[PDB]
């Protein structure tokens, strides 16, 4: 059967470099041409680059231009990608497929699992915590209290409400990488506020990997 | 053009039909070269499904069925199974960039309860944060099935793209989804300007909240 492998995940810091193998199996390793493919968090697939498996001729992407090289190791039977100059776009998972014919052009009949590439150049650091608010307490409009917790590394953290003693019910929300490779999430205590108390309500932010545990229990008035 | 577009939700009904329709430009599709579907099943490599417009590899249902006229194809999906749920996009080559393209990708659901419209709520930036010299605009986006949806930010009437960062949707305890959308701004790009607005679609719809920095 036809079938693709490449290496592991990797992580590196920002300005480096990368090398990702793509081992193939099961047929002519020179007959047919490999392509490169990455998809980032939030994008559609991007292509990189063609190489040919024979005499080596090399295609790639224009917008990529001098940052990527594709080598072949007849020998190995591996395809490589190199990438240099490294930033926080090129956060992705890389995939290379092989290229079959058809009746008519050129066909991906077989696709590599993919391998995550990660630019983090963040050291274990505690999230800091605002209390956000939707609303004013000057209207019958309700207010909805959360808490926005930004500029931490890694994941995850824990967040807890609670009027008084009682824990309150919560909405859990995604934690997303931000450019600076740090990391962002946010909690809002589900049941809107009909009136307003002080100090009553406390969001509790908890995060083991730097053994700290910040909770906010006022919400401050208004600009 | 010089991409293709596809839709960014398709449901249906277990044993219903469904269709996903890929938009191409005269460089691509108006170009000769047919168009290709692949399908990303949840945690998997992406599998050839249907190559060459109308033609299906052995292993392929014949649930799946293409057609490409003009400059817009679609891929039709009879009879929808539990098992289908997942991404699928569209792929060609296109002459004037001399390279392959590939579309947005669309997240097929398969019904298992009723739908529901997201629930939004909009933050501006705390005091205390603006103290620290900067503002982050919050959109939280809650309780909506089937898991996907789209925001757009907006100063005043303007649309604006740069410093969006928005999260891919994850399954509540209560099988429903949540997702959250986040614009950094300078502490002088909040003040200078009128409002701001979130609006997240769904399912044929959109909502629409709005913040303003005189407003509380």
């Amino acid at each position: 059967q036809v079938q693709l492998v490449q290496s592991g995940a990797e992580v590196r810091n920002p300005g480096a470099s990368v090398k990702v193998s793509c081992k193939a199996s099961g047929y002519t390793f020179t007959s047919y041409a490999i392509h490169w493919v990455r998809q980032a968090p939030g994008h559609r697939l991007e292509w990189v680059g063609r190489i040919n498996t024979d005499n080596g001729n090399t295609k790639y992407s224009q917008k990529f231009h001098g940052r990527v090289a594709l080598s072949r190791d007849t020998s190995a039977s591996t395809t490589y990608m190199d990438l240099s100059s490294l930033n926080s776009e090129d956060t992705a998972v890389y995939y290379c497929a092989r290229a079959f014919y058809y009746s008519s052009g050129v066909m991906f009949d077989s696709w590599g699992q993919g391998a995550l590439v990660t630019v983090s150049s963040a050291p274990t650091k505690a999230p800091d915590v605002f209390p956000i608010i939707s609303g004013c307490r000057h209207d019958n409009s309700p207010v909805v209290l959360a808490c926005l917790i930004t500029g931490y590394h890694p994941t995850s953290v824990t967040v807890t409400w609670y009027m008084g003693t009682q824990s309150q019910p919560q909405r859990t929300f995604p934690e997303i990488q931000r450019r600076d490779s740090y990391y962002m999430t946010s909690s809002q205590l589900s049941t809107p506020l009909q009136q307003w108390r002080q100090g009553e309500y406390k969001c509790v932010v908890q995060h083991t990997a730097s053994k700290s545990k910040k909770e906010i229990f006022r919400w401050p008035e208004s600009p | 053009q010089s991409a293709l577009t596809q839709p960014p939700s398709v449901s249906g009904a277990p044993g219903q039909r469904v269709s996903i329709s890929c938009t191409g430009g005269s460089s691509n599709f108006g170009a000769g070269y047919d168009v290709h579907w692949y399908q990303q099943l949840p945690a998997t490599a992406p599998k050839l499904l249907i190559y060459g417009n109308n033609n299906r590899p052995s292993g392929v249902p014949d649930r799946f069925s293409g057609s490409k006229s003009g400059t817009s194809a679609s891929l039709a999906i009879t009879g929808l199974q539990a098992e289908d749920e997942g991404d699928y996009f569209c792929q060609s080559f296109d002459t004037s960039l001399s390279g392959w393209i590939f579309g947005g990708g669309t997240k097929l659901t398969v019904l298992g309860q009723p739908k529901a419209a997201p629930s939004v709520t909009l933050f501006p930036p705390s005091s205390e944060e603006l103290q620290a010299n900067k503002a982050t605009l919050v959109c939280l986006i809650s309780d909506f099935y089937p898991g996907a949806v789209t925001v757009a930010w907006k100063a005043d009437s303007s649309p604006v793209k740069a410093g969006v960062e928005t999260t891919t949707p994850s399954k509540q305890s209560n099988n429903k989804y949540a997702a959250s959308s986040y614009l950094s701004l300078t502490p002088e790009q909040w003040k200078s300007h009128r409002s701001y607005s979130c609006q997240v679609t769904h399912e044929g719809s959109t909502v629409e909240k709005t913040v303003a920095p005189t407003e509380c």
